[PDB]
């Protein structure tokens, strides 16, 4: 949130991938990555990350 | 890489045109200078500047803005430099050796004089490098004055239907002269012997931005970013399309290879030399170019000097050694089509039943709306919608009302607001509306004000109704937002 | 557009003004120069090296050198005037004329018109004809140069006499016909062609403030044709000449300066001049000529430099040949190498002998004397003297000791460092002790000095050159009491004059000595007639100080109370010094204070507006960097956003002007109350507060009331 | 030469804040500070970056060698930010709280990661590509310039620190190597040679240093803003490019400082930096003015005048074979007077007089000179000059005594060099044990009490009558910048007791005596009660200041949010033409602004006091470590920092008490 | 609008937050096609000026209408937070109360 407030998507994405390196399959982190990719409007990666969320949750209302 | 570059400068503020810039011999001894009547950096200060080599040698103020500047030999007695006849106002300053030598005046009109805009020369009998040339002036009054060799008397007066803008003189004046005039009305008129009136006109469809005469074809540059080659009889023979606008067209003629091709100074930062139909020797420039000249500048028979739209000079010396996105269907689609093929009858029947029930419920809701008259769009033509603007305790509520009819005004109408008198304080909750003229959106605004100290959002109704009736003609609703009070 | 390459020639000793000439000789001419030791020499510069000719014997300091000829013959006789006599050489080492012309002090200018000889002096002017006195004049002011119009193209000889007080007295015989007025004290003047002007006669003058002109002296009145009054080209014209270097067909004007600047003026407008090429030289030009001296076939300018470097500016390129890889650089390098080796040998052995012989008891160590061409002028556009020291060698350090509160400002052209040593003002009488070390190899040093309307006193300056014994020479300038009064020729009597009369027991010479002690620009020698009137003018603000005086009486009218108060105090001090017991009687126009305050008001208004705008300049600049200033900034501050630069650069100098104005106002107040017999040295702080407020009407109210 | 390119940038460039960096990886661009706290980037169009804060440093380099992009660094007096301009993303945004007065970017000794060194109040720091503190040490005063140069030739570069104390120290990864004492606040260092570095001051002095000596030096006006070593002549050896305060760019030589190339501008010179704009594979030299014009470059008779000067000297000597007996000798004498200055008397064993004296010393006198100059009624043979140096550094006066008679217009100038020792002050007196100071530092020396007498006699202006050899050896000096004392006592075992209540003075004495007796390492036993308790009280005030700042910051943030909301509400009222509520919103805004300005004054005073307290803590660390020579120094520093991060104040003081 | 925190003013297209064409997918602004799963953190574009943000629908840039800026159990002015801070068991729940309630 802090990094998105300072308009720094590519810092937030690196931080999210660091977190996923810590927590290997977290759903909120993958969903945040997908939200950032959709705000930047490149859906071809937001669909991939929502599909990862699905592979983890499969009931996720957002993805 | 046929165009050997010589000089590229950007501090030279030379805002001339392709017609008020001419190079010729000015002190004999085979050293050609280039005289140009340059405007101000904006167009305020007319200054005549001549160029020898690539350093400025003399710039001197001029009375008014030069409309053209062309050189010519006045007589063959011990041929010195040609005379530079620079056109300014109703006057022609004839310079001999770049010195004020004569001031020809235009014969006035019954005072209402005129101004000269276009000026070229015409050959008398010889048409060689030593021949005598006569001026041809285009007055602002639609007239062409064929002058004398020494710029003091008139040899001919030709009548044109519109103010000329560009001129081309072909042949020898006495026996075979052809005068092509590109006017402001977007037309080329040709003048031949015995014809005081052209009677051979050609329309371009767009105003001609240039005019260069090839020995047989006459090119006309259009405002539609193209060239059109016509014949001297009044019949187009070809047309070529340009990728961008045409700023200035001049003539590139070298007699060694007999190449007489028209140029083109396009607005896309390039210049392409055009023969009859083919492109060749296209060049590039750091900025789009407004004027080009090709001649024997300095001591080279193949010099081309070009001035950028922003100023500066670029001089180039020509070397003598010239599959579809059809979608995909997955297992879901074939299973769905199999279900449809095996159970199509039940789907058809149940969808028809659902459509019947939907028509029933839609008619029900339409009748209920007609009863309550809640449609903001409803013989008796009207259309109203209410917009709310502003946070804070005071909101601006503007009703956009409109009469939607061919031609019939609505005289007696009135608007009445319905609100909760404990939450909103409307000053005038009822007011007449102006005479609604068919086709105009009338914004009729009011100031709603929230009174509740706690945030309470309550609806506000608006009823538009006649003054002799009691049933609202139409209505609208607005959910007032939260107050954000104090 | 013109380019001149700096080619150096032989170096001679230190030269005075207009001490170089060119023998007319189509090939290369010959250069002739005169050193301050009397060694007049001439060379031809055949090929790179100076082929010296008749380098004569040392004598007195050559004050002037001029070549002329009796008849219309090509002028070749070169006449010098060293100490008090005029010697004359032919175009070789044969002296033929030696006119003793027994005088008192020296010669400062001379002109040779065939046989006619017009020489100047400190004040005296003589016109001889072959060692026979024929005309004698004694001006009231020192003469700078003398010329006679062409006695051939015209008929009568009309010698012009340029005085120090900004006048050109065009006299005939032994009495002035009329006097032409010129801005600034004239220093050089020469008819502006090889003949003296096509249209009859024309005189071209150049003044010490930096100004050129073409006074056309007719039979009874002058006809001013143009003037080259400059702004950035300050510097005393020491030399001027006419020669066609541009090659257009009309002769150009080659003019020198005092700050090295050499300028060529072309007449391309066919009647008026225009600058074409300027070049700085790091020393003071003393003579300029045209023609050619090296590699005949290319016109060049010969410039005599103060220290003696006879330089040329040629129109011919220097690097005329090259390849894959000049040699004259190597030749000159090798020559200087060898010379410096052998000179180092000799001077090291002599230093050893001198240091070992310095221990001799009875022996005395003599000192190398040298020359310092100083110029203590007064800038008129400002209120600051501009002192300018020059030495033939380079300087090491310059002391500036004072006895007056003085501001040493900064000069961008100066490259020295400054070192304001901590004065005391209680035990030493030095209210100022500066010290300008000069970096690298600089000869001249220009430094500003700003003194208040009062505080008279001396000012010393110790100069030390970069020579081996490293001696020092002291100079004593004077900051006069009324050091801001530039003398002019006319006043306006319709101003409120606060007259003042001194009476009693004067020798007119002594009263004149008092006025010289009291005023910047007045001749020392008492003017003849026992009755003299001078028309001064304050430069900080225009207030005249007409001063008239006879053998025993003096009237010092004025437009300022401060001026007459200072005069009263200083003259009473001089009287008490010399045991006179004079009698003062003053008078006041009760509106003069109003006039002076109305004069001051615009300056204080401008200073306060300066401060008010520069306070907000930077705050507005912080807003400027955003949103591009398209729609929001008020037009009021938009008028400041453009001129921010000039406002900021004037704010740097503002505080000095504000302090000076406050001091002047408080002195005006104190003095105008002192004349009535009161002592109001106590009400000053209220006046200071009022000026912090500066209600001009409340200011005049406080002036009239208390 | 000729400027290979020129351009005009409309933004005022801050002087010492300029860098060239390939922010696109392969496309070099210019980064430069500007007014309002914005950093602009010129790509070959100008792009702004809102630092929204007054910048004080700026560089650009490779911070993570894994990728080939330059990282734009931006320092502020309370922050430090690395920035990947290409993919806009903070590499690290660290908060220093010590300030950013001078930063560099390179590889230190025995560190495998390019550090972003920084310099603040009195402490340096270091950060890797993520922002982890890997280097930290304390220095004398405010750091003004830093550069990386391999003094000592061992392949790992030590860093050169220019302290506001006028000193230039060289720091290894942990150890201090050497310190040369310049004469003014350093402003710029630049290395491009092996062990040679070019330095600038605020006098205007631009010079060059070998290991521990100056090749050349030139002092002028218009003190240099930015120095940078480049190879303008392409002779293979770099030269000192310099940009002065007037506009002059003079490329000099690293040999005897002879001007080789010269150029001029319209305003001052912000920065000279090398970087290949035109993509030619070879470095360039860009000069950037203060007013925002950039220009980029690609890489005779005076000796005859000297001959003439030699001939003039020969003329003088031949004239010989305002006059003065040739055997006139100027003899000086130093002394010290209490009733408070070091007096220097100059005389002449003749009847001649001393008309004026112009002493020239670098850092003692204000300016470079102190001309004495008696009045004509006061002239005599012997003249005394009082001197009051500001600090204890041995200075060398170059006296120039103007010798001549009374009424003379020209007279000699005798030159003479006299060195005021390090401790020129502290006149010797009689010890009064009632006024004995309690603060003392103790340590042991090698041997040779006679050599201690030598040290004391060569670093102090002791009178002639002093005779002290071995056993008691108690000398009591009284300071002259204060009333304090200085007790040097020596016992038989070789133990030196220094009883100075001042700690900087004891540090100076210990370091000088160590450098004198050729000592590498040493440990002390120091007690400074009245100073240690003051430092303790400062440490106590620190956290209170922190809390107050946090409270005021939260309050001002709340009020700023209120003001933003009120600006929006006022805009809405103005757009609906409700003038009464608009005036109400503006009254509310006026009141909030007045409250916020009051809070701003309070917070600013508190922040100034807190910065003073932090600099006091760091100066305490540096004065504790400074009291020990060699390795026993470094330890303390480390321990001291490790004693602050844990708030173990008593153990902290024990580290600075015994070590 | 009134709060600027992004360092870069005009960063490269693709590194800042500030598919199917509008001929298929409905839109909300010039771009920004309609999304699934409205969350209260959605900005979905941003206005240029305060006037544009006011003179538009209140819920065109957020899931909720935009604001101007984003008895009682215990009276906050009565308790000494310096004493509840000593007891973390009380301090944690008390902070959660003060912050979220
Ligand atoms: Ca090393
Ligand atoms: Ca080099």
């Amino acid at each position: 949130k802090v990094y998105i407030s300072l308009d720094q998507p590519l810092t937030a994405l690196n931080l999210f991938k660091q977190g996923l390196d810590k927590f290997p399959g977290e759903v909120t982190l993958l969903c945040g990555i997908a939200r950032i990719y959709e705000e930047m409007n490149n859906i071809s990666s937001a669909t991939e990350y929502y599909k990862e969320v699905l592979k983890q949750d499969n009931t996720h209302v957002e993805a | 890489s046929k165009w050997l570059d010589s000089l590229s400068d950007s501090m030279a503020n030379i805002h001339t045109f392709s017609a008020c810039l001419a190079l010729a011999d000015f002190h004999g001894d085979g050293e050609y200078k280039l005289a140009m009547g340059d405007l101000g950096p904006d167009g305020r200060q007319p200054r005549l500047k001549v160029l020898k080599g690539h350093t400025l040698v003399s710039q001197k103020p001029l009375p008014d803005l030069p409309a053209a500047a062309v050189t010519f030999l006045m007589a063959s007695h011990e041929p010195r430099t040609p005379a530079l006849a620079i056109a300014s106002g109703p006057c022609v300053y004839v310079y001999k050796n770049l010195k004020p030598y004569f001031k020809f005046s235009l014969p006035s009109l019954p005072r209402r004089q005129t101004v000269i805009t276009t000026m070229t020369t015409l050959k008398k009998n010889l048409a060689d490098e030593d021949a005598v040339s006569c001026l041809v002036l285009g007055t602002e009054n639609k007239e062409l004055l064929v002058l004398d060799p020494e710029a003091f008397t008139i040899l001919a007066k030709m009548s044109l239907p519109s103010v000329p803008a560009f001129l081309e003189a072909s042949g020898q004046f006495d026996v075979e002269f052809r005068l092509a005039a590109a006017c402001r009305n977007g037309s080329i008129y040709i003048l031949r012997r015995d014809s005081k009136r052209p009677k051979y006109c050609i329309e371009l469809g767009a105003q001609p931005v240039g005019l260069v005469g090839v020995h047989k074809v006459l090119v006309v540059g259009s405002n539609q970013d193209s060239l059109h080659g016509f014949t001297y009889k009044g019949k187009r023979l070809w047309t070529v399309q340009m990728p961008a606008a045409i700023l200035a067209m001049n003539l590139l003629e070298q007699h060694s290879r007999g190449l007489q091709a028209v140029m083109a100074a396009l607005a896309n930062e390039e210049v392409r030399i055009y023969h009859d139909k083919v492109l060749l020797n296209v060049i590039r420039t750091p900025e789009a170019v407004t004027s080009l000249c090709f001649g024997r500048y300095g001591r080279e028979d193949n010099t081309l000097i070009m001035t950028t739209l922003g100023g500066g000079l670029i001089i180039k010396i020509l070397k003598r050694t010239a599959k579809l996105n059809v979608p995909r269907k997955t297992r879901l689609y074939v299973d769905q089509t199999l279900r449809e093929r095996e159970a199509g009858t039940a789907m058809h029947r149940t969808f028809q039943a659902d459509l019947y029930l939907l028509r029933l419920r839609a008619a029900r809701a339409y009748v209920q709306a007609l009863e309550s008259s809640l449609s903001p769009v409803s013989r008796e033509p009207l259309k109203l919608h209410a917009v709310v603007q502003g946070l804070g305790p005071t909101f601006k509520l503007t009703l956009h009302l409109q009469n939607t009819s061919t031609a019939r005004p609505i005289l007696g109408l009135v608007v009445c607001f319905l609100y909760n008198e404990v939450l909103y304080a409307l000053p005038r909750a009822f007011f007449k509306v102006p005479l609604l003229v068919p086709g105009l959106n009338y914004p009729l605004e009011t100031f709603v004000k929230s009174l509740s100290d706690k945030g309470i959002s309550d609806i506000i109704k608006v009823l538009v109704l006649r003054e002799g009736q009691s049933t609202p003609l139409l209505s609208a609703h607005i959910n007032m937002p939260m107050s954000e009070g104090l | 557009d013109l380019n001149l390459n700096r080619a150096d020639y032989l170096q001679v000793g230190v030269t005075s003004q207009k001490t170089m000439k060119l023998l007319p000789a189509r090939a290369t001419q010959k250069v002739v120069v005169g050193d301050h030791d009397g060694i007049v020499m001439c060379f031809g510069m055949k090929k790179g090296e100076a082929v010296t000719v008749f380098k004569t014997l040392p004598g007195q300091k050559i004050a002037r050198l001029e070549l002329g000829g009796a008849l219309n013959t090509p002028q070749e006789k070169i006449f010098i005037a060293a100490g008090s006599e005029i010697r004359g050489f032919t175009k070789r080492g044969k002296q033929f004329l030696s006119f003793e012309t027994n005088l008192t002090e020296s010669i400062k200018a001379m002109h040779i018109s065939g046989s006619d000889l017009f020489l100047s002096a400190s004040y005296i002017y003589n016109h001889y004809c072959d060692c026979k006195d024929q005309h004698y004049y004694l001006s009231g002011d020192k003469i700078n140069d003398v010329i006679c119009l062409p006695v051939e193209r015209l008929l009568r000889e009309v010698p012009v006499l340029a005085c120090q007080d900004r006048v050109l007295r065009v006299l005939q015989g032994s009495d002035v016909t009329y006097e032409i007025e010129v801005p600034g004290p004239p220093t050089v003047l020469a008819l502006h062609n090889g003949n003296g002007g096509d249209s009859g006669e024309d005189l071209l003058f150049g003044t010490s403030d930096g100004k050129l002109g073409l006074i056309q002296i007719t039979t009874s009145k002058p006809i001013h044709k143009w003037e080259i009054r400059n702004e950035k080209k300050r510097g005393g014209i020491l030399c001027v000449d006419s020669f066609d270097i541009v090659g257009d067909g009309v002769k150009d004007l080659l003019v020198g300066r005092d700050d090295g600047m050499v300028e060529v003026y072309g007449f391309d407008n066919a009647n008026e001049p225009v600058l074409r090429f300027d070049h700085t030289l790091s020393e003071s030009v003393t003579s300029i000529q045209g023609g050619c001296v090296g590699k005949d076939g290319y016109d060049e300018i010969v410039v005599s430099t103060y220290s003696g470097w006879i330089t040329g500016l040629t129109t011919e390129p220097v690097h005329k040949e090259s390849g894959p890889g000049n040699q004259e650089m190597q030749n000159k390098i090798s020559s200087l190498r060898s010379e410096l080796e052998q000179l180092q040998y000799k001077v090291l052995q002599e230093r050893e002998k001198y240091q070992q012989s310095s221990q001799s008891s009875k022996a005395k160590s003599a000192v190398p004397s040298f020359s310092v061409n100083d110029k203590f002028t007064l800038n008129k556009d400002d209120a600051s003297y501009s002192l300018i020291l020059e030495v033939q060698t380079a300087i090491d350090n310059v002391l500036i000791q004072s006895d007056v509160p003085i501001d040493l400002l900064d000069v961008d052209k100066n490259s020295a460092v400054v070192s304001f040593s901590s004065c005391d003002s209680e035990s030493n009488d030095n209210f100022l002790l500066a010290t300008y070390r000069c970096q690298a190899n600089t000869t001249r040093l220009e430094l500003k000095i700003r003194s208040i309307e009062g505080q008279y006193g001396t000012l010393q300056a110790y100069v030390t050159p970069r020579i081996q014994p490293k001696t020092c020479q002291v100079r004593q300038y004077h900051i006069k009491p009324l050091s801001l009064h530039q003398r002019t020729h006319f006043i306006d009597h319709d101003r409120p004059m606060n007259t003042l009369t001194l009476t009693g027991q004067f020798s007119f010479s002594e009263l004149h000595s008092w006025v010289v002690f009291c005023m910047p620009e007045v001749p020392e020698k008492p003017p003849a007639g026992e009755c003299v009137t001078f028309y001064f003018q304050n430069t900080f603000l225009d207030t005249q100080l007409e001063s008239t005086y006879r053998k025993g009486e003096g009237v010092f009218k004025s437009d300022n109370i401060s001026t007459i108060s200072i005069l009263k105090d200083v003259l009473s001090k001089e009287a008490t010094k010399r045991k006179i017991n004079l009698n003062i009687s003053y008078e006041i126009n009760e509106v003069s204070v109003k006039h002076t305050l109305k004069l001051i008001h615009p300056k204080l208004e401008y200073q306060l507006l300066l401060a008010k705008k520069v306070q907000l300049i930077d705050a507005l600049k912080e807003l400027q960097v955003h949103e591009g200033n398209t729609n929001f900034l008020i037009p009021e501050y938009r008028c400041i956003l453009e001129e921010a630069d000039h406002l900021q650069e004037e704010y740097k100098k503002q505080p000095a002007h504000l302090e000076r104005l406050y001091g002047m106002i408080t002195d005006l107040f104190i003095d105008k109350f002192k004349f009535k017999g009161t002592n109001v040295k106590t009400k000053v702080p209220l006046l200071l507060e009022i000026l912090d407020s500066y209600d001009q009407n409340a200011l005049i109210a406080f002036f009239d009331a208390a | 030469l000729q400027p290979v390119f020129t351009l005009k940038l409309r933004h005022k460039i801050s002087p010492r804040m300029v860098a060239v960096g390939r922010y696109d990886g392969t496309h070099p661009c210019l980064a430069a500070a500007t007014q309002a706290g914005k950093v602009f980037i010129h790509n070959p169009d100008v792009s702004l970056l809102n630092i929204n804060q007054t910048v004080s440093c700026l560089t650009a380099g490779v911070l993570n060698p894994e990728l080939g992009y330059d990282a734009l660094l931006v320092g502020t007096q309370t922050n430090l930010l690395a920035y990947d301009v290409y993919n806009n993303s903070d590499l690290f945004y660290r908060e220093v709280a010590d300030g950013a007065s001078a930063i560099v970017l390179g590889t230190l000794g025995d560190i495998t990661s390019p550090l972003a060194i920084i310099g603040g109040n009195c402490a340096l720091q270091g950060f890797n590509h993520e922002g982890n503190d890997l280097f930290w040490t304390v220095t004398g005063d405010n750091v003004h310039s830093l550069a990386l140069c391999d003094f000592d030739g061992d392949g790992k570069k030590e860093l050169l620190v220019g302290s506001e104390d006028f000193d230039i120290r060289v720091f290894k990864e942990d150890e201090i190597v050497a310190e040369m004492s310049e004469t003014e606040i350093i402003t710029s260092l630049c290395p491009m040679y092996g062990s040679r570095f070019g330095y600038a001051l605020s006098n205007g002095t631009v010079g060059v240093y070998d290991k521990t000596a100056r090749y050349w030096r030139i002092k002028s006006k218009n003190q240099a803003m930015s120095i940078h070593a480049f190879d303008l002549n392409s002779d293979g050896v770099c030269e000192l490019i310099t940009g002065w305060s007037n506009g002059k760019v003079d490329a000099r030589s690293d040999r005897t400082g002879e001007v080789i190339f010269k150029d001029n501008f319209s305003s001052a010179i912000a920065g000279v930096v090398e970087g290949d704009y035109r993509m030619e594979g070879c470095q360039q030299l860009i000069c950037c003015s203060v007013d925002g014009e950039i220009r980029g470059y690609l890489p005779i008779r005076e000796l005859s005048q000297k001959k003439q000067n030699l001939l003039l000297e020969l003329r003088n000597y031949e004239e010989n074979a305002g006059v003065i007996p040739a055997n006139t000798k100027h003899h000086t004498a130093l002394s010290v007077s209490l009733g408070a200055h070091a007096e220097l008397c100059i005389s002449t064993s003749n009847d001649t007089i001393i008309r004026a004296v112009l002493i020239f010393a670098e850092g003692v006198f204000a300016g470079e000179s102190h001309v004495v100059h008696p009045s004509v009624h006061h002239l005599s043979s012997s003249v005394r000059i009082p001197i009051t140096p500001p600090k204890d550094i041995p200075v060398d006066l170059h006296l120039k005594t103007f010798v001549g008679y009374r009424s003379s217009t020209q007279f000699h100038v005798f030159e003479l060099t006299r060195q005021l020792p390090r401790f020129s002050m502290y006149a010797l007196t009689s010890p009064d044990p009632a006024s004995e100071p309690l603060s003392y530092v103790n340590f042991i020396i090698a041997e040779r009490a006679q050599r201690v007498v030598m040290w004391l006699n060569q670093n102090f202006l002791l009178p002639e009558d002093t005779n002290i050899q071995n056993a008691p050896f108690q000398v009591c000096f009284t300071s002259l910048r204060n009333g304090g004392q200085l007790y040097i006592k020596i016992k038989l075992s070789g133990e030196i007791t220094v009883n100075t209540d001042d700690i900087d003075l004891a540090g100076d004495i210990i370091q000088s005596m160590a450098s004198f007796f050729a000592i590498e390492d040493l440990q002390v036993e120091a007690d400074f009660p009245v100073y240690f308790e003051e430092l303790r009280k400062v440490l106590v005030k620190v956290d209170e200041y922190h809390s107050v700042h946090q409270k005021l910051s939260a309050d001002m943030a709340d009020n700023s949010n209120l003001i933003r909301s009120l600006l929006v509400q006022a805009e809405d009222a103005r757009l609906m033409r409700d003038m009464k509520t608009m005036k109400n919103r503006y009254k509310e805004l006026y009141d909030l602004n007045k409250d916020l300005l009051n809070g701003y004054k309070i917070r600013c005073n508190n922040h100034t006091e807190l910065l003073g307290s932090l600099k006091a803590v760091n100066q305490a660390i540096q004065r504790a470590g400074h009291l020990r020579v060699g390795k026993p120094k470094n330890q303390v520093i480390t321990a001291c920092r490790d004693a602050i991060r844990s708030n173990n104040i008593n153990m902290l003081f024990r580290i600075m008490r015994v070590g | 609008i009134l709060d600027e925190n992004a360092i870069a003013q005009v960063p490269r297209p693709g590194t800042s937050l500030k598919g199917p064409s509008p001929a298929v997918r409905p839109v909300t602004q010039a771009g920004r096609p309609i999304t699934g799963f409205l969350r209260p953190s959605t900005q979905s574009g941003r206005p240029g000026t305060i006037e544009q943000a006011i003179k538009t629908p209140r819920t065109a840039y957020t899931a909720r209408p935009i604001a101007s800026s984003s008895g009682p159990f215990i009276n906050l002015s009565r308790l000494n937070l310096a004493k509840y801070a000593q007891k973390p068991k009380l301090a944690k729940a008390l902070f959660e109360y003060i912050f979220h309630h």
